[PDB]
């Protein structure tokens, strides 16, 4: 019940890929996102309904927005005066089955808030372990004789006597 | 326009991943190789200054002189099966191997699962009397801590 | 010297001073309510109560350290004396 | 490492969706591949949703300091 993707199409137009075919793609089968009654009510009971948009605030789905090399978009939008378009969602394909194309600020509000409450529970655990004592404190849960100068000087006159030997 | 407006925003959001990445990384190595020598206030400081300065810089570069939070298009348009080297040349070999449904798994939109406990208490809490006594409760707290302000302004000289 | 040493004491005594005015300040300077121009506000209630948790600790480890550093000047002090030293030498 | 292993992995949880938002903030910013539009709605809220959500977060954020308040 969310508008936020869906992944349902019709076999009829995967393998084609064209300029126009996004262009025909408006209202090719029923779909639940395509809302209906007002939107829908233009195809699949009139014919060469596509000059009968404005005559009768019929609403059409957007086809300005149309690339050829990689994929196709369709969109859903509302109109009720002519030469006006507005959208609510974008609907693109891929490989060609939808999806939808979310905000920008609201996925980034949706992952900020996971964010904060990892960041929280990574705090929380951190009281399970260190335990304080005002006397013992934080734990967690798991020379020369001054005689040497003269002992290492003969000792050094030793050395350029017996070298270390290897 | 619009665009510099969009771009003047996520150039110092995605500025702010640098400071975050500074953090975190360092917290990994020191973590592993000072695990010992246990420094509560230490820990504790670390994690008040990231709460502090991080949280603030990225509620204000996505809060004010940003574009609307419900008008630009997140569009995914290039995928495939084999390791695309462009997403490993800008995240620095993150998010690897560029599988086919780790660019669905991108969008994450879905929240967590107690998300929907909380919804549901959201929706439980507004069948008692809601924005009707909790209203002028919040409308006498912000007049009192009007009056809060007016001591700390008065005790400050 | 000496000097120095009681400057540095002075020194530490006016940073204790000024932390806790600096913690109690950022409390109720957050806690303003203004307008929202395109900000999305679900995430800012918890991001200011993350930020007043750690501002209390503040405050908290203001006092240990106050706790801390009057013991630091309490060995200091009980080392060099007057009040019976040439008194209880000939009792 | 035994210890301190939930606190790295809650700390990838934020690393992740960060990394996200820096990638496609970093293929918004590139004119390729990439579609620009100015899509201007509005998304009516069924409630007072500045005051709506100041009835939770103010009180909240002054129970929680009263309480980590009497923690120390």
């Amino acid at each position: 019940d969310n508008l936020l993707g869906i992944s349902w199409v019709d076999s009829s137009w995967i393998p084609i890929l064209n300029s126009g075919s996004v262009l025909d793609y408006f209202s090719e089968r029923s779909n639940p996102f395509y809302d209906r009654t007002c939107n829908n009510e233009v195809v699949k009971m009139q014919r060469l309904t596509l000059e009968h948009l404005n005559q009768m605030v019929g609403i059409e789905y957007i086809l300005l927005h149309a690339q050829e090399p990689i994929l196709f978009i369709i969109r859903k939008q509302q109109r009720q005066s002519p030469a006006q378009v507005i959208p609510l969602a974008d609907y693109y394909i891929i490989a060609g089955v939808i999806y939808q194309a979310p905000d920008l600020g609201s996925v980034i509000n949706s992952r900020v808030l996971t964010a904060v409450h990892g960041i929280q529970s990574a705090f929380d655990e951190a009281m399970s372990y260190c335990r304080y004592h005002p006397s013992k404190g934080y734990w967690w849960h798991f020379s020369s004789i001054f005689q040497r100068q003269r002992v290492d000087a003969l000792l050094l006159d030793l050395r350029q006597k017996f070298p270390p030997k290897f | 326009r619009e665009e510099k407006q969009l771009e003047a925003s996520l150039d110092a959001l995605l500025s702010q991943v640098a400071d975050l990445k500074n953090s975190l990384g360092s917290f990994i190595c020191k973590l592993e190789n000072e695990y010992g020598r246990l420094t509560w206030p230490s820990v504790l400081d670390s994690f008040a200054l990231l709460s502090g300065q991080l949280n603030t810089l990225n509620k204000v570069l996505k809060h004010e002189k940003t574009p609307l939070f419900r008008n630009q298009v997140i569009i995914p348009l290039v995928l495939s099966p084999d390791r695309d080297e462009d997403l490993m040349r800008q995240t620095e070999g993150r998010v690897p191997v560029f599988s086919h449904e780790v660019v669905p798994d991108h969008l994450r939109t879905k929240p967590d699962p107690e998300v929907e406990e909380q919804e549901k208490q959201l929706t439980t809490d507004a069948a008692r009397i809601g924005a009707d006594a909790a209203q002028k409760q919040i409308q006498s707290l912000n007049k009192m801590c009007s009056n809060l302000l007016e001591k700390i302004s008065k005790e400050e000289r | 010297s000496k000097e120095t040493l009681l400057q540095s004491y002075n020194k530490r005594l006016k940073d204790d001073i000024k932390s806790i005015m600096d913690n109690f300040t950022e409390i109720i300077k957050t806690a303003k309510i203004e307008d929202e121009t395109q900000v999305s506000r679900a995430t800012q209630g918890e991001q200011d109560n993350y930020e007043m948790h750690v501002r209390a600790a503040n405050i908290v480890r203001a006092g240990e350290s106050l706790m801390k550093l009057v013991s630091d000047l309490k060995q200091f002090l009980i080392l060099n004396d007057f009040p019976s030293v040439n008194e209880a030498i000939d009792q | 490492l035994w210890p301190w292993d939930s606190v790295r992995n809650n700390l990838r949880s934020a690393l992740t969706e960060m990394c996200v938002l820096y990638d496609v903030l970093s293929i918004v910013r590139d004119k390729k591949f990439m579609t620009l539009d100015p899509v201007s709605q509005d998304a009516l809220p069924p409630k007072q949703n500045p005051q709506t959500l100041q009835l939770i977060s103010k009180k909240k954020s002054l129970a929680g300091a009263a309480q980590i308040l009497l923690k120390g």
